[PDB]
């Protein structure tokens, strides 16, 4: 139980450092927030 | 390193003006960040 529990917490490095991109659900709402803050700006280029 | 209102070559702003680190190429005059605003300017004097 303690060494497949240490094979687990072992691979849950991995995913993260290896890249598996399951930090979307993070990344995908910085870029989500950050896209409107661009966009907000972006419209005063605009002659409207 | 006051706030002032500024015209650069027509280019007209304000802010907090301090030198630069960076370096525009020999035909670059105004700098412009993504959000396409204005961050830096070369002085028409001291090409700097
Ligand atoms: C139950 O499964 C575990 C795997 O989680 C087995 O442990 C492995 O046993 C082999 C030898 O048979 C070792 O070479 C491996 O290094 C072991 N794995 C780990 C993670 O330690 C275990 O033998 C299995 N036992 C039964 C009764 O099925
Ligand atoms: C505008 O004139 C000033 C001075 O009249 C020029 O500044 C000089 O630049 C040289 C080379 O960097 C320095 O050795 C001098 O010390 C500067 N002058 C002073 C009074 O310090 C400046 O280069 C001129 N601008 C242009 C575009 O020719």
């Amino acid at each position: 139980i303690a060494n497949q529990f240490n094979s687990a917490i072992g691979k849950i490095q991995d995913s993260l450092s290896s890249t598996a991109s399951a930090l979307g659900k993070l990344q995908d709402v910085v870029n989500q927030n950050a896209q409107a803050l661009n966009t907000l700006v972006k419209q005063l280029s605009s002659n409207f | 390193n006051k706030c002032v209102n500024f015209n650069f070559n027509g280019l007209t702003g304000t802010g907090v003006l301090t030198e630069s680190n960076k370096k525009f190429l020999p035909f670059q005059q105004f700098g412009r960040d993504i959000d396409d605003t204005t961050d830096a300017v070369r002085d028409p004097q001291t090409l700097e």
